């Protein structure tokens, strides 16, 4: 694994999501069972840590 | 004679048409449906 930056479009390789974007700090809050967010058309917009 | 009511009619149905749309959801559904079609023409293009 590796570190978080912040600003920086980077790729992301997690335990079943890939991509690549900018990781920023946000206000959301997630369950405690759950892994990942999406948006209405299916497309992550904020994950956790 | 009648420059106020007829701004009285002017202005009372434009007060109507404002409680239409805070009101009547497919009031501007012309638009919102075409707003639609293009969202779920992006959203399909993205579920294709």
């Amino acid at each position: 694994s590796t570190n978080l930056v912040k600003n920086k479009c980077v790729n992301f390789n997690f335990n079943g999501l890939t991509g690549t974007g900018v990781l920023t700090e946000s206000n959301k809050k997630f369950l405690p069972f759950q892994q990942f967010g999406r948006d209405i058309a299916d497309t992550t917009d904020a994950v956790r840590d | 004679e009648n420059q106020k009511l007829i701004a009285n009619q002017f202005n009372s149905a434009i007060g109507k048409i404002q409680d239409s749309l805070s009101s009547t959801a497919s009031a501007l559904g012309k638009l919102q449906n075409v707003v639609n079609q293009n969202a779920q023409a992006l959203n399909t293009l993205v579920k294709q």
